[PDB]
């Protein structure tokens, strides 16, 4: 017996289901680690990260909600980007789009 | 003494831990508070005696094994933190996964 | 992407199918929903999803709510599901999907600048307990009540006078405007009960014009057909409640005597099994009747071994009283149904800080001795479990008439909450909320670098400070006192609400505990049958929920 | 029928001719009197007398009492004796027979619906006592006295200040104002005291008019004939009192000068005997004269082994004020009458919590010493009670103009009231009533079934909560701020009380303390005579209300 | 007459050119100047001074003050002199010679009837403390920081919520109303923090308008340049300030970024070293430039043995945040006046009893490992004193814009000071004074004949009662909420005070805290240099003020 | 530990006791306040061990005798009531004519 104990079923879930993704090339060329999490705008990312932010547009990326994606300096990794929903309306990070798209 | 009120919050800890202190003498496997006590207050003599929090983080593991408490016990505590006057101050002392 | 199971667990609590063991119990829940959009969930912290552009709105103070509550197992009479609680204006706004509707599908809790955030995945979130049977016999027993997830307290007293400590009665609108005033300072709803022993109306409608949301007939007072007639025909008129204690010597007149006088009339029977106080030896078999709500206190739950031992000099003829026969079928009657809530009697029988937890105990027992009710489904005891909470959360709140403010997690009702961790779960709550704000929670070292040091032990937090706490609990009146201004009068601080309905409510309307059974008493052998076949049950050795949790 | 007089002493309490010892003292109480008629007594609980139709009426709140203390016996100034006492709107009702006219003979005082009960059989009952000399140092003296029976407190301070340290002073309108803010928070009468010492009537008129019922002359901010003269100027014609503590210096003059300065003039004299301030060796003797109403404070009461020994350090030229001769006369002085009123001196050379415990020592040490007063009838020490008592409830409520509201047991008085079990009198009280509300009383276990279980200890009750509190309460105020209304400018939320008759007390009006002895004191020897005979007493190495009952 | 030094210094405290050493510590300061007029001075008790016609003149109420603090040796940015000080209405009246004008030369604070006296003779006096980084996790906190000598609490927070653990904001106007309702309970002075993460303008003003005098920017709810640009803005036209925690992760840009975001306007960098938060791994840089106002939490301060240990779990990538270099470099940065603040993070990453005591030790470390600083004259530390009290008094005051009411000892500025004894200065106060009356001291026994007998343990005093409280504590609040009526319509029962200057504040008018060093972070080795030369120190293995005066 | 009211309670009267066990050790006879304290600790290291109710009751009068109290203290206690957690829950203990 253990208090308070789970029995979770066995399996996995499949996340961000009938949704838009596609797959980007992304290279760290600051001197200092990047990160980004789960629901950032992906195309406001770090200027230091670089990639095609035109693709990224409306993208986030296609990972467990609250987790992140780390860069070291100098890494280059290949990342799966999933499209914002909702209002697709775009506010804060850097102030590149500040409405709709 | 002019006790200041953490102080006389952890005279609360000291006393819980005699009480688990005399109850394991008795030979009974410990619940879930007395076991909380009983590391915790250990560990804030580690820090009057002069340890580090190095060795304290690593000492504090070997207070209570897993047949000297009761069922569910352990898995209860995945963790014991306290906080007492080291002779460079003030440090927390974070003891993981301490029975076992 | 994908996610196993396990890890989706560890990470935002428990999803559809999954079971939970309820503390140290053998009680295990199933989640049957989740209202989340899978890879949507909302979460806090850094680099978590909750942050502005992204999980969090643009929305203004009013397009939002102030509190969210992410990733909560809900157990509540309506059903055992997972989702985020919306809480605004200091109650209960929604109860589905938060996020940002700028970037997120189905957003139905709008989450901005605003709003707060407390962390409730791995967590199990309920409504605040309630109890109806209190004896203000000290203010100390509020926070007692209050940490063990109890949020209401309803009962009468002065404090530690004869009176008082033998029955739950505020004699008087003097003493009843002392306490209503007192009131503000304790961290708890409260309603008031007066002295409902006269034979003189006008005497009874007196303390319920002074501020009184109900009446208690004991028979330390005299509990005679002709008081009961007269308290039950002033209720009528006022829509105030009754609760009775009968008369054990049977001086007056035998049970069926009490249940004629009553004549039909809507009444709530304290401590029904008899041992608290009641006609000896079958004031049990009121729980037969429609207009009869029944409750136990909670001194005989569950049936153990130490318990007919310790009942004689808690009594301080006896053997009237204190039986063996009725106190095993007591806990029987709950799991079939029969018996709708469970109370305290707060220092005059009762334990006040252990009305859920023994509500639980009683389950477990039962689970382990009777095993699955007949209305399960599945490989769970999600029906137990709901038949149970409703013991002392929705049932009390009807039938006292405070359904429509407190009771339960349903929308627009004050946002009274209760965080457990399921391995503490009835016995240490995480966080207990009043109107919206933490009124008190576990608390370590102050002076410590993060709030989990030792000493952790529960320590008062701003939803109990001064006006906060005017401003987060409820004072209840009845409707005349709200009419007569007794609470600009008196000058009360806190919110004000009414009761009204507690002469409408009749057995079938209690939630999952409607059963009116055709139950017999054996005058010579106290003998409890229903439909002829006896009722009983063995003690208990040990039970769960003890000590594995208590220092002493 | 009949019944034995033990079976009665047993279920009721004790009746006409009984003796009952007081703690473990030698002093012994004999009931004078009997207010019931045997056989209609009245008794709750279960199955007892007080039920409706029975012991309790049909009279609506305005025609019976809100409170009774049933079969108490009452030790009071004026009588021992054995009756109901009831309680109306928090104040002293009635004492006599309490009970239903309609089938009970002499009923004085009516049980209906709006009544609650305190049983009182085989309990002592007093008024609260009335400590008169205070140093406001910190807020914590009030629970502290209001646990040891003590209700009403008058003194000065604000705070741990070096001023409040020594004095008994609230220094100007800001701090008295500061101060009768705080007091509300307090669960005991409060009045204070300015600061007396100032040669301008104007800068001591500002302080009455600010709200102090009363003026400190001490000699640390100098007790010259022009300060003390100044100070009676304005109380004459303030109607306030002054406390004194004289010049020990002897440096503007001897005894004779201060008291010639004095002129006549009413004047409360602290600690007469003169360790704890004045006229070095001979302060005493003031105790001789007409308008000086003399007390003392309670570290010297009584004479015991460790007395002088502690004395030195807690000064901190002693030898001058520390003086075998006049603490040992002192006591004698108390059982002759010469020595009025007793009172703590709070922190600075006085233990606020012993006031009561002390004035019974001092009794005891002088019954075992010198045997029966002349004035005893019987063979009971009930004048000695009486004597004793009046010197820490009405005595100082004369001295200070507030005896019309507190101070005894009569009718129309504030309900400020100390039961006793008669093993605990003067130790530890079983409740403390506050305006007709419990505000303090031991209580046991918060969880557990009944109020009993350990551990007990003294815990706030609904009297000493927020509003309750401001209403069971009195500040009492100068005529003067009153008139100005001080009470709405400060918002003060407790009840007011105004003082008067400050001016026109006198010795002879010390209630079984008039006594004006032909006093002398030696200059060389210290010894103190009365009428040429030597004064004295021998000083004890064990005493009664102590190791027994205490902790630590 | 004469008098040697030695015997004067035990008497009056020392004077012009006697050193004393702080606590355990190395630091001696030095007077540099006495405001007395030797025999003169004024010193309170039987047979001295402060009497009437002597020390104590004939003025009314309003001609003299409350208050007076004899022969205090103040310790302030301003300076180390010896000095009497005079407090009325609450506030600092006067700093020089205080006595009587009638019969003693240069008196400049007058002493009257209506003057209390604190003999400060041998004691430091000094500002109360003020705590600009709080969390508000639990009301315990204000006690906590009260007796350690801090005054002054500014932060964010609803209680024990996620959203609080990790951030100092107060989300929304139901939160902030809830937060300035409990404000009135707390002992000290309180000004709240909103969430400042939006991006919509209309979002922040709301809680501007609210009551909050500030906005955090944390990374948990997004610290991205277009929220920093929004909060500054609304900063910059509501006179508010911000306080700043910016993007760890480097996710919407590097550090050179986040500072363009800010674009030389006003910001309150909180743990500007980074390990509580902050771009990895050179926030640390932002200490150059002339709008930034750069803090330190306590945890890192000083660096010692266990530092880096402890800071992982505390932490709970973590190798990014937690740097030896930058937290060896911090101690030195406060030492040469780059760092201008020291603050607690209370119980998210900081001690909040601990505040001043961290700073002196840091001073010590500092003048063990560096020696003098170039600004030293004299054989004494009198300036380090002066620049490391700085830190947290007068500095946060002005970049909080709250300098006109609190912060320092200067006349008209609230009375808000602590008294130490110089064996206990920096880690147990002897009294704090809160508005003019004393809200929290040691007290010993308190049934005691002394206030001094054991135990002795800080307790609450009438300044933290009731109203008494709220006339002595102030509640800041916005321009804007102060304009709307927000303290009318929440009913706010303490005093008021408004926020203003928060935008012109810049690096150069932090006092003796200026510097903009030409700082540079090797990104690789994580090495701090100013102007080229490495910047670094050692770890303590043993600190003053810890294992002398802690029972644990 | 998350301490509850009752549980922080219980340390006043387990410090209680281990005061008047020192003292009885000292050869003192025992007042008033002791001697409850001492019989009530007894009782709540019983539950502790699991005793039955029934047999708490028994045994708890003949904790302390009248050659060990002061003069008048059996007389000053008619029974000693405690409550504690029994492996069923919390029971009340009811010692009547504790000390004889
Ligand atoms: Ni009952
Ligand atoms: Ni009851
Ligand atoms: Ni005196
Ligand atoms: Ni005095
Ligand atoms: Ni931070
Ligand atoms: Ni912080």
């Amino acid at each position: 017996m253990i208090p308070g104990e789970y029995h979770v079923k066995p399996g996995q879930i499949a996340l961000n289901t009938g949704r838009a993704t596609c797959r980007v090339v992304v290279e760290n060329h600051g001197d200092r680690p990047i990160q980004v999490g789960s629901h950032y705008h992906f195309a406001e990312v770090n200027p230091a990260l670089k990639f095609d932010r035109q693709q990224a547009a409306g993208y986030r990326l296609n990972i467990p909600a609250g987790t992140a994606v780390r860069f070291e300096p100098g890494q280059k990794r290949e990342v799966e980007l999933v499209a914002f929903a909702g209002h697709r309306a775009v506010f804060g990070f850097r102030g590149e789009v500040m409405g709709p798209l | 003494m002019e006790l200041t009120p953490r102080e006389k919050d952890k005279l609360l800890l000291f006393t819980a831990a005699l009480v688990a202190e005399r109850r394991l003498a008795r030979g009974l496997k410990l619940n879930y508070p007395e076991s909380v006590a009983l590391i915790s207050a250990f560990i804030m003599e580690g820090a009057r005696d002069g340890k580090s929090v190095a060795s304290l983080m690593e000492e504090g593991r070997h207070v209570l094994t897993r047949e000297q408490v009761m069922e569910g016990v352990p898995e209860m505590i995945p963790d014991i933190q306290v906080e007492a006057t080291f002779p460079d101050g003030s440090k927390l002392v974070t003891v993981h996964n301490p029975i076992i | 992407s994908n996610i196993s199971r396990q890890a989706y667990a560890d990470m935002f609590g428990p999803t559809v199918g999954d079971k939970v063991r309820l503390a140290d119990t053998e009680l295990w829940i199933e989640v049957e929903d989740d209202l989340t959009t899978y890879g949507e969930e909302v979460k806090f912290g850094g680099g978590k999803v909750i942050r502005d552009g992204m999980g969090q709105g643009q929305m203004l103070a009013a397009d939002c709510v102030d509190l969210v509550l992410t990733n909560a197992l809900i157990v509540d009479h309506w059903g055992i599901v997972k989702a985020d609680i919306g809480v605004k204006d200091g109650r209960i706004f929604a109860i589905g999907k938060a996020g940002n509707p700028d970037i997120q599908p189905n957003v139905t809790i709008p989450i901005g600048a605003a709003t707060e955030v407390i962390a409730a995945e791995g967590k199990i979130v309920t409504a605040g307990g309630i109890d109806t049977h209190i004896h203000w016999i000290c203010p100390q027993q509020a926070e007692e009540a209050l940490v063990s997830g109890v949020t209401t307290m309803v009962g009468g007293g002065t404090g530690p006078a004869a009176g008082t400590h033998a029955t739950t009665c505020t004699p008087g609108p003097w003493y009843i405007s002392r306490m209503l005033q007192a009131a503000d300072s304790l961290p708890v709803n409260i309603g008031l009960l007066g002295k409902g022993n006269v034979s003189q109306p006008d005497a009874l409608r007196e303390q319920v014009a002074a501020g009184v949301i109900g009446l208690k007939i004991h028979e330390d007072w005299g509990a005679t057909p002709a008081a009961i007639d007269c308290a039950l025909t002033v209720a009528d008129e006022m829509d105030i409640q009754v609760a009775l204690h009968s008369d054990t010597l049977n001086e007056s007149g035998f049970v069926e005597d009490t249940l004629a006088a009553i004549g039909g009339r809507t009444i709530h029977t304290f401590h029904t099994e008899g041992a608290g106080g009641g006609h000896a030896p079958d004031i049990i078999t009121a729980c037969a009747h429609p207009n009869i709500l029944p409750s136990s206190t909670n001194p005989t739950l569950p049936y153990t071994l130490n318990t007919i031992d310790e009942h004689l000099d808690m009594l301080m003829f006896a053997e009237s009283r204190i039986r063996r026969e009725t106190i095993a079928a007591e806990d029987v009657l709950h799991d079939l149904g029969a018996f709708s809530l469970t109370s305290s009697d707060s220092q005059a029988m009762g334990r006040v800080g252990e009305v859920i937890l023994r509500t639980w105990q009683v389950a477990h027992r039962m689970k382990v001795q009777r095993g699955a009710l007949a209305e399960e489904t599945g490989d769970n005891d999600n029906f137990r479990v709901k038949r149970y909470i409703a013991k002392y959360t929705i049932n009390p709140a009807l039938t006292h008439g405070i359904a429509h403010e407190v009771g339960s997690i349903e929308v627009g009702k004050l946002a009274d909450l209760v965080v457990w961790s399921p391995a503490f779960f009835g016995v240490k709550p995480a966080t207990v909320i009043k109107g919206g704000m933490i009124a008190i929670a576990p608390m370590g070292d102050i002076n410590a670098s993060i709030p989990t040091p030792q000493p952790v032990h529960y320590r008062p937090m701003f939803g109990a400070l001064g006006s906060a706490r005017h401003h987060c609990r409820l004072t209840f009146l009845s409707q005349a006192a709200a009419a007569n201004g007794v609470a600009e009068r008196l000058n009360l601080r806190s919110a004000i609400a009414v009761v009204k309905g507690c002469r409408t409510v009749q057995k079938a309307d209690m939630v999952h505990n409607s059963l009116q059974p055709n139950i017999t008493v054996d005058a010579q052998t106290y003998e409890v049958r229903v439909d002829g076949e006896l009722i009983t049950s063995e003690p208990a050795d040990v039970l769960p929920m003890a000590q594995r949790y208590f220092l002493f």
